[PDB]
RNA sequence: GGUACGGCGGCCAUAGCGGGGGGGCCACACCCGGUCUCAUUUCGAACCCGGAAGUUAAGCCCCCCAGCGAUCCCGGUUGUACUGCCCUCCGAGAGGGGGCGGGAAGCCGGGGACGCCGCCGGCCA
RNA sequence: CUCAGGCGGGUCAGGAAUCCGCCGUAGAGUGCAAGGGCAAAAGCCGGCCUGACUGGACCCGUAACAGAGGCGGGUCCAGC
C-alpha cells in the first residue's frame, strides 16, 4: 500500500530525543545570531515545533542568504535545484 | 507503653533549643458521606465550634454502591494553627481521656484519632442541627526549620537527621499535655 | 538518581535560583535587564547584559550603600528602602551610559505594591525609562513611609511592650520611627544634590 | 504435520511479537525441568547444536519424554537433573489453502531458534551415572532436525569429555 | 589583595542520590507580629507587609566517602561478533572461506569521579 | 499548583467515600488511532478575552531527485 510523504512520516526515531536530554535546551541555541554567507547544519529539535524544517532536510548544511523576523533563511541544494528554507536558530548548528 | 530514650533524648531537647518542634497544624474532617441538609448542619457546627469557614471537599470518581456522583460535596475540613490551635487541641483532647493509643503515631510522630461525638464544650444546642456528628482530628508536628521545603524559592529537602520520628513525636505529646497506653 | 533515563535539572533549576522559561523570554528582547532580588534584611539592583560565555553586569547597587555611603538608619527590607535603592540604581545607570532596560523580578510574584515595584518607581523617577504600567507601583504614601510611623505610633498608643519588640533596634541605631519621611526627605535631597 | 525441513532453517525475520500476531497457538510443552535442581552434581552433560537451527516444540517435547523416562527408569528422580535450556518464541504460519492470492500465512505452530555451538539441554549428575546422561544426550539428538554433539563440564564449567570419557 | 559572603549566569549527573565532621566579621537563613500592601476555593500553611528577642538544629558555606546512579582511561574476552570491495576458493544445501580495508556491545580486573569555568558586588584591607 | 501508583495513621468507613504524613523522572494527563513532545508545563484550578479577524508578500509538502491544477503548512509587513 504506497503512502504519501506527510510532515512525520517515518520519524519515530529521528524526532525522538534522549531520556536524559528531556525539556527545553540551554538558551545559547535559541540566542545564538548568524551572518550571511555562513554556512549551518540543521539538526532539528523536537521539543520546539515553531520554525521547523521538513525532517526531510534533517542533517544537512545549508548556506545562510538572510534574515526576516526571527528565522534564518538557508539555501540548500536538493539535487541539482535550489530550495529556501526558514529555519528558526534553535534548529541551526554553526559549522566549524 | 515505655518509651527507653526518654532520658537521654531529654537531654537533646534541653541541649539544643531549636530541635523542639511544635503543633503546625491540627486538621478536622466530617465525613457526611451526602450532599443534603446534613452537610450544611456539620458546616455550621464546625463554624460555631471552631471559629472558621468550612471548605467543601468534593468526591473524586462516581460510585453508585455509596450513592455519591464525581464532584459532588461530600465531607467538610478545617484546618487550626496558632495558640488558637493550641487551645482547640487541648479542648478536643480533654474531651475524650487524656489517652492516646501508642500505636497510633506515625512513622515521622503524627498522631490521630477520631471523636464519634461532641462532648468537648459540646453545647447540648444539638436538636436544632446536629445529628452528622463525627470527626477525624489529626496534628502535624515539625521542628522549626521545615518551612524550606515549603518555600517556593530555593526550596530544598530536609535531612533524614532533622525530621521526627514516631518515639520523639508520642514523648512530646507526653512531655507537653496528656498520657499514651498500652492498646491492648 | 535511580537509572540511566533520570533526567536531572539544569543546576539553577535544581538549586531553585532562575526560571529559564522566563528567562529566554527576557533574553529574546535583546537590551539590558534590571534584574531586582530581595532578602530578609536587603534589596539588590543590578543592570545586566547577555554574553554566551557568561551574562555580564554593568553596573551594581546594594542596599549597604545607603547604610555606609549616603547614610542610613532604617531597616534595609522595606518598600521606602527599596524605592530609595530603585532611585540610585537609576542614576547610577544614567552616569553609566545605559538609558533603557527591562524589569527582571526573577521568581518573585507580580503582587501590586510590593518592593521590586517600588525599586521600579524609583530608577524610572531617576530618570532610566522602563517600560510599565503605574498602576502596579505601591501608593505615595506608602513609599514615603507613612504607614511604618502610622503603625508605631497606634503601638505607642498601645501597650508599649509591642512597640518595644517591634522596634527595637531602631531605638539603639538612634532613630525614632516618627520622622520617618523626614528623614526619607533627607536622603532623597542628598541623593538628588549628588547626582545632579 | 508438514515436515519439519520447511521450518529447519532461519533465513526468515524473527516472529515472536504477541501483540501484534494474532492467533498464534499456545506452547504444547509446559516442562522444562525435571529431578532435583537444588541437588550438587559433578558432571553437566551438555548438547549442542553444530549450526544454527529451528527446533519445533513437537520435537522439544518428543526428546524431553524419552530422556526423561530414561533418566527416571535407570537413575531415579533425585539422582540426576535434567533442564532444556531454550524456550519456542518463534512463531510458524501456513499459507491458507485461492491459491498464492493473499499469501500471508496463519499461525500454525511455534519453535525454538537456535544459533551455532548453542546449548539445548543439559543433564546433571554424578560419576555413577554418567553414562546414563551420555546416553540421553544421544537419545535426544536423535529427534532434532540438525547435526549435534555433547560437552561435559565440572562444576568449574571447562571442558574434560575427552579425559572422562577415556577414564 | 584576603573572605567556611552574596547576586547574575555557562557546560547541564565525571556535576546526581545517600552519609560523616566543622561555621556564623559582613552576609544568607530559620525565627517574632499581621494596623497597613497582599491572599487563603478554610487556614499569615504558601504569597505579601512590619523586624531583630533567640538559634547555628535545618537551608547555606568549607573538608571528607565509592553504598546506589552516571561517566572517562588502561588490560583480557579480541581483532571476538559484525561488515565494504574482488574471487574459476570450499560446500548437496543452509552457509562458509582467501586477499586488501574497518571494527563493536556486554562482561571481568585496576584506576578516575562527591563538579569545572565567566561577570560583578558585600565585609575586611 | 503538580500527576499515577504505593507505604504508615485515622468515627461511622468495609478492597473502594473524605482526611493527615512519607516515597514517587512521570510508571498520570494532554478530546479521539499510533508515533513524537511536554514537570516552577503543553498537565490540574482560576481571572480577562474572541488573533477561529482584515489587506498582502515570500517559501516548503502532497509531487525527493524532477514537471502541477486543487489543497495543507511555515516565515513575515501593515490595520484593528
Amino acid at each position: 500500500v504506497q503512502k504519501a510523504h506527510s510532515f512525520r512520516r517515518k520519524t519515530r526515531k529521528k524526532l525522538s530525543k534522549h531520556p536524559r536530554r528531556r525539556g527545553l535546551p540551554p538558551l545559547t541555541r535559541f540566542l545564538q545570531e548568524f551572518e550571511v554567507g555562513q554556512r549551518v547544519h540543521i539538526v532539528i529539535e523536537p521539543s520546539y515545533h515553531k520554525g521547523m524544517p521538513d525532517p526531510r532536510f534533517h542533517g544537512r548544511t545549508g548556506t545562510v542568504v538572510g534574515k526576516r523576523g526571527e528565522a534564518y533563511i538557508v539555501e540548500i541544494k536538493d539535487g541539482s535545484k535550489v530550495k529556501t528554507l526558514f529555519i528558526h536558530p534553535v534548529h541551526l548548528r554553526p559549522q566549524k | 507503653v515505655e518509651i527507653p530514650n526518654k532520658e537521654q533524648i531529654l537531654a537533646d531537647w534541653e541541649a539544643h533549643p531549636m530541635r523542639r518542634p511544635r503543633i503546625e497544624k491540627v486538621t478536622i474532617n466530617i465525613g457526611v458521606g451526602e450532599s443534603g441538609e446534613r452537610l450544611t448542619k456539620a458546616e455550621i457546627m464546625l463554624q460555631q465550634l471552631t471559629g472558621q469557614k468550612p471548605i467543601r471537599r468534593k468526591a473524586k470518581k462516581t460510585n453508585r454502591d455509596f450513592g455519591i456522583r464525581r464532584g459532588e460535596p461530600i465531607a467538610v475540613k478545617v484546618t487550626l494553627r496558632g495558640p488558637k490551635a493550641y487551645e482547640l487541641l487541648k479542648r478536643l483532647l480533654a474531651a475524650v481521656d487524656n489517652r492516646l493509643k501508642a500505636s497510633s503515631f506515625d512513622e515521622h510522630g503524627n498522631v490521630c484519632f477520631g471523636i464519634e461525638e461532641h462532648i468537648n464544650i459540646p453545647g447540648v444546642e444539638y436538636d436544632p442541627e446536629i445529628g452528622i456528628f463525627g470527626m477525624d482530628v489529626c496534628v502535624t508536628l515539625e521542628r522549626p526549620g521545615f518551612r524550606v521545603a515549603r518555600r517556593k524559592r530555593k526550596r530544598a529537602k530536609i535531612p533524614t537527621r532533622h525530621k521526627l520520628t514516631k518515639e520523639e513525636g508520642m514523648v512530646y505529646m507526653m512531655e507537653e499535655f496528656g498520657v499514651e497506653i498500652v492498646e491492648g | 538518581a535511580h537509572g540511566p533515563r533520570y533526567r536531572v535539572p539544569f543546576r539553577r533549576r535544581r538549586e531553585g535560583k532562575t526560571n529559564y522559561r522566563k528567562r529566554l523570554k527576557l533574553l529574546k528582547s535583546g537590551k539590558p535587564r534590571l534584574v531586582v532580588r530581595k532578602s530578609l534584611n536587603h534589596h539588590i539592583a543590578q543592570i545586566i547584559v547577555y554574553d554566551p560565555k557568561g551574562d555580564r553586569t554593568l553596573v551594581s547597587a546594594h542596599t549597604r550603600e545607603l547604610i555606609r555611603d549616603f547614610g542610613w538608619k532604617g531597616h534595609c527590607g522595606n518598600t521606602p528602602s527599596a524605592y530609595l535603592l530603585g532611585l540610585l540604581i537609576g542614576y547610577k545607570a544614567k552616569q553609566a551610559g545605559i538609558e533603557e532596560a527591562i524589569l527582571d523580578i526573577g521568581l518573585h510574584p507580580p503582587v501590586r505594591g510590593s518592593s521590586v515595584f517600588a525599586v521600579l518607581k524609583g530608577a524610572v523617577d531617576a530618570g532610566l525609562n522602563v517600560p510599565h504600567s503605574p498602576e502596579i507601583f505601591p501608593d505615595e504614601y506608602r513609599i514615603r513611609g507613612e504607614h511604618i510611623a502610622e503603625y508605631a505610633k497606634m503601638l505607642k498608643e498601645q501597650d508599649e511592650e509591642k512597640f518595644r519588640r517591634q522596634f527595637g533596634g531602631y531605638l539603639v541605631k538612634g532613630l525614632d520611627p516618627e520622622k520617618l519621611p523626614e528623614h526619607f526627605e533627607e536622603v532623597k535631597a542628598r541623593i538628588i544634590e549628588k547626582f545632579e | 504435520l508438514r515436515p519439519a525441513k520447511i521450518d529447519r532453517y532461519v533465513d526468515k525475520p524473527a516472529y515472536t511479537r504477541r501483540e501484534y500476531i494474532r492467533g498464534a497457538p499456545g506452547p504444547k510443552i509446559t516442562i522444562f525441568d525435571m529431578g532435583n535442581p537444588a541437588g550438587d552434581f559433578e558432571f553437566e552433560v551438555s548438547l549442542h547444536t553444530a549450526e544454527p537451527v529451528q527446533i519445533r516444540q513437537n520435537a522439544l517435547e518428543a526428546a524431553r519424554q524419552q530422556v526423561n523416562r530414561y533418566l527416571q527408569k535407570n537413575v531415579g528422580r533425585s539422582n540426576y537433573h535434567f533442564k532444556i535450556r531454550v524456550y519456542p518464541f518463534q512463531v510458524l504460519r501456513e499459507n491458507p489453502m485461492n491459491g498464492m492470492r493473499r499469501p500471508f500465512g496463519k499461525p500454525i505452530g511455534l519453535a525454538a531458534r537456535l544459533k551455532k555451538d548453542q546449548k539445548i539441554l543439559s543433564i546433571r549428575v554424578n560419576r555413577q551415572h554418567l553414562k546414563f546422561a551420555i546416553e540421553g544426550a544421544r537419545r535426544a539428538a536423535m529427534k532434532f532436525p540438525c547435526k549435534c554433539y555433547y560437552r561435559i563440564y565440572d562444576k568449574e564449567g571447562n571442558d574434560v569429555t575427552t579425559k572422562i570419557l577415556s577414564q
